[PDB]
């Protein structure tokens, strides 16, 4: 970062070609080490954001990552690129939301975001958004126009992946918002069954306040009960019972709650999901996992 | 050099309710038009409607012109046009945000229309939020009278020197009258926002909104029509200031011809024509 | 059904200086004009320009309108529409005395003009004499294309119940601004102007100075083919008032087709605007 050596270099017309074999260009080190007084030495010699390695990163990607707003502020009037994937097909709109920065929500809006862009899984930037559900994002997610609820290949709405987190505040922003409660996956589980297989009786009680189905059944008979049995996680299978879900329901496998409880030799949940369940509809090993997002 | 013509408006498709721009149609050798189903048609002569020649003279008589700017992406026209329509009070300075944020939104093209599963007309509002337009939303009548190795192809019809024109119309609610803006660069740029298969050279706003007596449609088409004449591309080249352009457009509709409603068979009147045109075309 | 529509405007002969009405073209579902030799073109479709029909439009904005009114001669007629004139404020009154006899003039057909010798355009001065404009002039297009027997062919066309129109257009250099006027009759009227034994029933004034992008001619021939129009037509037998007129011209700009110049003119991509112009047909039908 000694810019009057630069500016010596410059009058000797060094390339902005000088590309690593890693795939960094001139503005990625300037985007981490926030030496940014040559940026502007750069652009005297018409510096073009748009520039994209072998893993197709840019200088808007490099810089979210250790993010020193000021330079990007003003790299957006200079042609900065508004809806560059890297080579996960990753937009900057999710990425900034993980990394979370408190004006980088203000900093593309400045121009304007896309949180509705298809990844390589096809998650879209509200998904991811809705995954780390911080404070300040259900309420500047607002501003943005987006599909409240978006389903990605394997189906999974906001609402189900903030039931896996359990993240009691976004599950609300989005019920409020006007979300699916009981949106469905490809294989047909539900925020419900996901909040019980995850066990947690707070992501279920606010799901059961947002009428999500206690009995939703998936496309092999599993349902929010089958789920929280195999879990072992009593307290939601409890939950679930009290709240009207059925114990006797025989899955495309056979095996109901208690069939799963016990199988699995969780006790605290076998004695009350055998006593609330039925005989087994059937006499006698396959599970049952909600779809998630991939690396 | 010759021109390639590209017309884009506002619009808005169904998945997701966001406004997008989308190109209608293209003036390589006649007008060629894009179908809802996303196939291009037959090439065939330009006709245009009374009101939208009326309608751009009017816009046109007390327009904004900005020539040889130097620039070289679309954020900096942007910027600069905004400020020239603040100067002369086209618009008033608390709507730059909202114009601002609609001229830069992402521009697709022809191969995504079947991944975004068809898309419909989208009016701006001061919120941001898009909504249905108060407007009867009847089809252009050339979409249904025209549709109902392409690439390659018309890569061997482009002429090998060749500048592109882009033309964006459609329509805003928060504004309270049209406005015009026509810009030319000082030297050819490849805009990366916008793939064009040649560079742009010059540019066309037309922005409003919804006021009797106005397709913005069939006001693009009038434009993009204006655009691929020679005399008149030679006079924008030549041009230095808005009274050129005011006395070449006068020189070009000076030698137009109108036909009033007949009920003659059709063949033999649109036969009759033709050494009228022909002297009037001497005479141009 | 089928009217008979005649345009005269206020010219100068090669005989004397003077000034004088002579006919300039008919309309019986077609156009009909003729040349200097006297001799009337063969009659075919009738074309607009841009500039005719736009002041058309300008100028019939703001024009008096007079219904139904019962007059049976032209003197009677001039007086009641240069009154009404006066009376909206569209002239004024000091030039009253000019336009009568500005009016009262002969009306003379092609018959007459051998031994006249022949015509020239001129135009009307606050004195009373002919005088040459000011502003260029050019050879017409119509008279260069097609007129570079007849009159029993058009009394055998045109039905014998049937009623005419007429429009008297001219140039006058002590006006303001371009004034029209139009009358319809209570009942079918004779006049002295036309020699044919048809009734007159409307009556057209197309007057104004000169001003860039007008001609009078090209005026006059956008009057006459509003005026043979049979909606049109039917919609003034039928009018009330002046927004009747005026939503029937905008329905008739409406389903207008222009089309522009261009390059290379051909035949073979322009059959391929037979369908619009039918379906404009129709929508004009529609109404």
């Amino acid at each position: 970062g000694h810019v009057e050596t630069v500016l010596a270099l410059l009058e000797k017309e060094a390339s902005q070609a000088c590309m690593t074999k890693k795939g960094f260009t001139p503005l990625h080190v300037a985007a981490k080490y926030g030496k940014v007084r040559v940026a502007e030495l750069l652009l005297e010699r018409d510096a073009h954001p748009n520039a994209a390695g072998k893993n197709g990163l840019t200088p808007l990607h490099v810089a979210v990552h250790h993010n020193n707003l000021d330079i990007v502020k003003l790299l957006l009037p200079r042609g900065g690129s508004p809806h560059s994937p890297a080579w996960n097909g990753y937009t900057p709109l999710h990425i900034a939301a993980k990394q979370n920065q408190v004006e980088v929500a203000r900093s593309l809006l400045q121009y304007g975001g896309s949180a509705n862009a298809e990844s390589v899984q096809g998650v879209t930037p509200l998904h991811l958004a809705a995954q780390e559900g911080h404070a300040e994002m259900v309420a500047l997610l607002l501003s943005k126009q987006a599909n409240g609820n978006l389903g990605n290949k394997s189906g999974l709405t906001p609402l189900h992946l903030v039931a896996q987190e359990g993240h009691v505040p976004v599950a609300d922003v989005l019920i409020k918002h006007g979300v699916m409660v009981d949106a469905t996956t490809r294989m047909g589980y539900t925020p419900l069954h996901v909040a019980s297989h995850y066990g947690n009786i707070k992501l279920v009680k606010f799901l059961l306040q947002h009428q999500a189905d206690v009995n939703a059944k998936t496309k092999l008979g599993y349902s929010p009960l089958h789920q929280a049995a195999q879990q072992g996680h009593t307290d939601i299978v409890t939950l679930l019972l009290k709240n009207g879900a059925s114990p006797n329901e025989v899955s495309s496998d056979g095996t109901t709650p208690l069939a799963i409880a016990k199988r699995l030799g969780y006790i605290s949940v076998t004695d009350v999901l055998k006593v609330v369940t039925d005989e087994t509809s059937f006499v006698l090993h396959r599970m049952s996992f909600p779809e998630t997002v991939d690396e | 050099h010759k021109v390639y013509v590209e017309l884009q408006e506002l619009v808005m498709d169904e998945k997701n309710q966001e406004l997008r721009w989308m190109e209608a149609a293209r003036w390589v050798q006649l007008e060629e038009n894009l179908g809802e189903n996303g196939a291009w048609g037959r090439p065939h002569l330009s006709h245009l409607t009374f009101w939208s020649l009326l309608e751009l003279r009017r816009v046109f008589t007390k327009g904004t012109v900005l020539l040889d700017l130097q620039e070289t992406s679309l954020a900096g026209v942007a910027n600069q046009l905004l400020d020239r329509f603040i100067f002369e009070d086209q618009i008033r300075p608390q709507d730059r945000e909202e114009l601002l944020r609609a001229l830069l939104l992402k521009h697709s093209h022809a191969g995504e229309l079947e991944a975004l599963g068809g898309v419909k007309p989208a009016v701006l509002t001061r919120s941001g939020d898009p909504s249905q337009p108060l407007l009867p939303q009847h089809s252009s009548l050339e979409t249904q009278l025209f549709c109902e190795h392409s690439p390659s192809g018309i890569l061997e019809k482009i002429p090998p020197d060749s500048e592109a024109t882009l033309v964006l119309v459609g329509r805003a609610d928060f504004l309270e009258q049209p406005v015009l803006g026509f810009v030319r660069l000082q030297e050819a740029a490849e805009l990366e926002a916008v793939e064009l298969p040649v560079p742009i050279r010059f540019l066309f706003v037309l922005l409003g909104p919804e006021a009797p007596h106005i397709d913005y449609t069939q006001l693009g088409r009038a434009a993009a029509t204006l655009m691929s004449e020679r005399v008149f591309r030679i006079d924008a080249y030549m041009a230095q200031s808005r009274g050129e352009l005011l006395h070449s457009l006068e020189g070009f509709l000076d030698c137009s011809l109108v036909l009033p409603p007949t009920d003659a068979p059709s063949e033999q009147a649109l036969l009759s024509l033709v050494p009228v045109q022909r002297e009037l075309l001497r005479r141009r």
